[PDB]
């Protein structure tokens, strides 16, 4: 069998993503799951990259988000991805109810 | 591969255009083109 | 908003970046949908 | 040897003391592609009510082919001649044999054959498939003609078929076993006597990347096809194309050999049985061909997994073919010719599709020639030229749906 | 889910009443046109929703010549969704080629399973 | 893993030469007395690695009643590995009884495989 079948992580990723015989007729909407799991990834990504730099005490959080802001070299791109990207993530999610 | 190298070319390609274009349209706005007024 | 013209200089470069990919993307999806689009069936039976 | 008699007709004979019966015919190209879709089939139906006439002992049969059509008598050595003159009087009055004939049962056993090419499920597969691949032009037309359009024909239909294309321009006589060729070259001159008229201007075919799908689920195969744009019979690819078609040759699943044939795709699809059967091939016409194999499987789960490796194994012919691989194909090839061969009624058959699609044909000994000058390097600028990353016509007939649409099996030609 | 069973129990009780039909069936009728389903080929009993065994018995016990005539319909109308086109009027299907073939198959099955609770409560 | 014909190869290179067969066979008796394997009911070829090609080629092409054997000696030293047990010394395989009867098969699917891969480069 081909390798994206017969080894069991790469058949996985088959059955989800090369193989699934998904219907003929689905429109755009369809795909808004996808775009929910890369929003997933981009609030985690972002996120994780926010904690790295977001100190956790009260007298912290806004002076830290700040410093985020302000003082990480890409922590203006960091934060506003973290939260418009929570904003789309739930476009995207109300989309799909 | 050739695509970590290719990469680069529309990078810098594209890095270079909007860096040429920006100075340019905001050439009057920008510092170093206003900091001689000042010094 | 001291990222302010880092962040548009940004913007510019990725709006550049990705409408000429989501413009290739519209493109290569209806290439290769064109033979699902252009299907012709027929039903015959007796 | 040849001679032109009077009229322009050419007889052309291939005289071997061995052979062991003797065979002559009469051949006027314009087979089905000569035709259009409303008059289709009609070539065949002139064909079989010509060979139904009274055969004097002889054995006469009808060809029927794509391209041309014609009426062999296959008879012993010495009873040669007299099989000249009978073809020669059925083909001088073709046209009152036609006007006096009842088509009524004709046309039965012309459906019945249309009929027996729409249920045999290989001869449905090649017959869709060079349908699909030529779609547009008369080339797609069915050799026999469909049960429709067959039903629709009458005399008139027939009687201008042949006042069109039974020309001595247009046909020529071929023979072979073991008699003397100027004794039935002056039988036939005497006898044959066909209207005048120019060669009729072949039709234009050209190849187009299609998918037919004739899904019955309830067959117990899956009956598929897939092939690219071949070599017709003037390229000087012919025997070439043979030999990369034979690179992935034949298997039978069930034969004792199947597990040690030496195609690396014979290999591949026994680990886990993924096909019954297949078998590649290189059809040849006039000017086109198709170049591809057909294929049985009989566990419907996995036709994609066949076609994967099939187009996988293509794929290797631009890159990887050995020149084990390739002396082995060219010596299959050398032995598939010379079987082809063999018998007189084969023998005829090649002799009139050479002399009136291509005007000259290649004595197997200058085809071995041809043949054993081909390198590994020349299959693989073949295989870049003509097998990487193109287009590929595919048919399927039953449990097709495994089968993924076009694009899978597309993509597949050029990946590595 | 309705069972067609109770669909069908609603639409007599409807039906033998004359000022209730009279009412309703012209909307009945304007209400299926407008529906939009006959422009892409679909008969009604092609929407019915097949995920459940009471329905897909019924279709596995369809005639032969129906099944194929529903596998076509059900194809062409998914083709005509993934083309975003529909069938001209001249090629839709009519009001009167709607005849809904494959009820009397669904009654008999929930008619089946209906009995079978019955009894299993007897 | 090793081949089981490179194995035969280096035991008949060595049983040949007369000096290293007579100080490695002393000692390969001790050491497959000592192995433990023999006090569990199995022969040395109940060992081998089943989880390959060959060996399961091998394996599906034994004798009926070599089969069963196997069978159960393999059920056999599952059982005293399960409940911490050895057989009693006139219980266990004994060194004659231990007599190599898998290496036939697992040589001749070697041959096979070495065939196909020299021709396949041939
Ligand atoms: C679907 C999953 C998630 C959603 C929808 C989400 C959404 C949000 C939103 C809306 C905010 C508000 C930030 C602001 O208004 O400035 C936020 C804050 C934050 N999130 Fe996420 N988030 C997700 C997952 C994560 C993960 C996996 C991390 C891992 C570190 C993370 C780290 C943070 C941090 C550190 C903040 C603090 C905001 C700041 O310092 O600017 N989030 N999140």
């Amino acid at each position: 069998m081909p390798t994206r079948k017969s080894n069991t992580y790469l058949s996985l990723v088959n059955s989800y993503l090369i193989d699934s015989p998904q219907p003929s007729s689905i429109n755009y909407w369809w795909n808004l799951g996808s775009l929910l799991g890369l929003c997933l990834v981009i609030q985690i990504a972002s996120g994780v990259f926010l904690a790295m730099h977001y100190s956790s005490n009260i007298e912290l959080a806004f002076d830290s988000v700040e410093h985020i802001m302000r003082d990480v070299n890409a922590g203006w791109l960091i934060r506003y991805i973290h939260a418009n990207g929570a904003s789309f993530f739930f476009i995207c999610m109300y989309l799909h109810i | 591969a050739t695509i970590f190298g290719g990469a680069f070319a529309f990078q810098g390609f594209f890095d270079v255009a909007v860096n040429k274009w920006w100075e340019e349209h905001n050439k009057a706005k920008l510092w170093k083109n206003v900091k001689g007024k000042f010094l | 908003e001291p990222e302010h013209d880092d962040r548009k200089k940004w913007g510019l470069k990725a709006l550049v970046v990705l409408s000429s990919l989501y413009l290739l993307s519209i493109w290569v999806k209806r290439f290769k949908w064109t033979p699902i689009k252009n299907r012709k069936f027929r039903f015959d039976p007796p | 040897k040849y001679t032109t008699l009077s009229n322009g007709v050419t007889v052309a004979t291939e005289t071997n003391p061995a052979a062991k019966t003797s065979s002559v015919g009469l051949f006027f190209g314009a087979g089905s592609r000569s035709e259009h879709s409303h008059s289709n089939g009609i070539s065949a139906l002139t064909t079989n009510v010509l060979a139904s006439q009274s055969a004097k002992g002889s054995l006469l049969t009808a060809k029927n082919d794509r391209e041309f059509n014609g009426i062999i008598a296959q008879t012993t050595n010495d009873n040669i001649t007299e099989a000249g003159k009978l073809i020669a009087s059925i083909a001088s009055n073709a046209v009152d044999i036609v006007e006096k004939t009842d088509l009524t049962k004709h046309k039965q056993y012309l459906s019945a054959q249309a009929s027996a090419v729409e249920a045999d499920p290989k001869s449905k597969v090649l017959s869709h498939l060079y349908s699909s691949a030529f779609q547009g032009y008369s080339l797609a037309l069915p050799t026999l003609g469909t049960t429709e359009s067959v039903e629709n024909l009458e005399n008139q239909d027939s009687l201008r078929h042949l006042a069109k294309h039974l020309v001595n321009n247009n046909t020529v006589i071929a023979a072979s076993g073991n008699f003397d060729h100027d004794k039935l070259a002056d039988a036939i001159e005497a006898n044959l006597k066909i209207a005048e008229g120019v060669k009729p201007e072949i039709k234009p075919a050209s190849f187009l990347g299609s998918e037919v799908r004739m899904r019955d689920d309830t067959l117990p195969k899956a009956y598929i096809s897939i092939a690219v744009h071949g070599e017709g019979l003037n390229s000087p690819n012919y025997y070439l194309a043979k030999v990369a078609a034979a690179i992935y040759g034949d298997f039978y699943l069930h034969s004792t050999i199947a597990k040690f044939t030496s195609p690396k795709l014979a290999s591949i699809v026994q680990e886990y049985n993924i096909v019954e059967s297949y078998n590649h091939y290189s059809k040849s016409f006039s000017d086109t061909g198709i170049w591809g194999y057909y294929a049985e499987i009989a566990d419907k789960f996995t036709v994609d997994d066949f076609t994967h490796f099939s187009l996988k194994e293509w794929n290797r012919l631009s890159i990887s073919i050995s020149e084990a691989e390739v002396a082995r194909a060219k010596a299959q090839v050398k032995t598939a010719l010379a079987k082809e061969l063999a018998n007189s009624f084969a023998v005829t058959s090649d002799i009139a599709e050479k002399v009136l699609l291509v005007g000259h044909r290649q004595s197997l000994r200058e085809a071995f020639e041809k043949i054993d000058a081909i390198k590994v390097n020349d299959v693989k600028e073949w295989g870049k030229s003509k097998v990487w990353d193109r287009d590929i016509v595919i048919s399927g007939t039953g449990l097709i749906e495994d089968l993924l649409d076009y694009n899978r099996n597309r993509n597949e030609m050029a990946m590595m | 889910v309705q069972s067609m069973t109770s669909v069908v129990k609603a639409a007599n009780f409807i039906l033998a009443r004359p000022t209730l039909s009279k009412i309703i069936t012209p909307l009945a009728q304007k209400f299926t046109a407008y529906a939009g389903y006959r422009e892409m080929g679909l008969k009604f009993n092609d929407l019915l929703l097949e995920e459940t065994p009471i329905m897909q018995t019924a279709i596995k016990r369809l005639p032969s010549e129906l099944n194929y005539s529903r596998n076509f319909r059900i194809l062409t109308a998914h083709q005509l969704a993934l083309s975003h086109q529909l069938l001209p009027a001249e090629k839709a299907v009519k009001p009167e080629e709607d005849d809904n073939y494959l009820i009397p198959y669904i009654l008999e099955a929930e008619k089946e399973a209906f009995e079978k609770a019955e009894l299993d409560n007897i």
